[PDB]
């Protein structure tokens, strides 16, 4: 659970939403 | 009974560029590079470098 | 309360756990492209002069 | 509350050497509700610092002047 | 289920060497129908055994000997 929380924390948890 | 080279931490691929890359500092450093795991943390860390 | 270094190095990592960072540090660690990102936002929300 | 621990420092120095004219400015100090060890450690203070006190009188009077003025004649 | 080859390792030295020290130590070997050259390795591998344990001591003695000050006074 730790390091998903960590994950989550870093990164974000019209406007044109794009795949990759 | 020995070694398992799927089950494995340095497979077949970094022996090639061991065997075939010039022994120069540059080299040096493209084997520190491919020693970076594909971890998300490594992809945070290398997105912050 | 004492004049003795020795024993105020010693007892500052007697079996020390938690290593607590500076924001300072953690700030200056990190180059610009992603300081202004908002992933760093409580770095950034005191940094204001 | 504490210092570095103690070096080595093997032997007894005066035991050995006991002809040296620093003995005598030595043998004066002696133990007083102390210990064998602790009064060894100050033995050994104390012939250390007559030891530099010695070697400091021995720089001194040979550096007043290395030359002399009257060892001219011979 | 097996292992390296024997080397060469010819002569029989504590014969050639009759004056070397412990050959006192090397003669206690019991022969409970061993084979004649099966007992000679295990007689190589005891004296190799005796002559490292032997240098081991005179390398712990001359370490042990740092020249002294007691020595210094010859």
């Amino acid at each position: 659970q730790q390091v998903n929380d960590y994950i989550k924390a870093k990164v974000g948890a019209q406007q044109a939403t794009c795949e990759i | 009974q020995l070694f398992a080279e799927y089950r494995e931490w340095h497979r077949s691929p970094m022996g090639k560029y061991a065997a075939e890359c010039l022994p120069s500092l540059v080299s040096i450093s493209g084997m520190t590079a491919m020693h970076i795991k594909m971890s998300p943390m490594a992809y945070i860390a290398q997105a912050k470098l | 309360n004492h004049m003795n270094v020795l024993v105020i190095v010693d007892e500052f990592y007697d079996n020390k756990y938690a290593a607590p960072v500076t924001d300072i540090a953690l700030k200056c660690g990190l180059p610009t492209e992603d300081f202004l990102h908002p992933s760093n936002y409580d770095l950034l929300r005191l940094e204001l002069h | 509350a504490r210092r570095l621990p103690k070096p080595t420092l093997q032997g007894r120095l005066e035991a050995d050497f006991p002809d040296s004219p620093l003995l005598p400015k030595f043998q004066e100090l002696n133990q007083n509700n102390l210990p064998n060890d602790v009064f060894r450690e100050a033995q050994r203070s104390y012939l250390v610092f007559l030891t530099s006190q010695f070697c400091y009188e021995e720089y001194v009077q040979r550096t007043f002047g290395v030359p002399r003025r009257q060892r001219a004649i011979d």
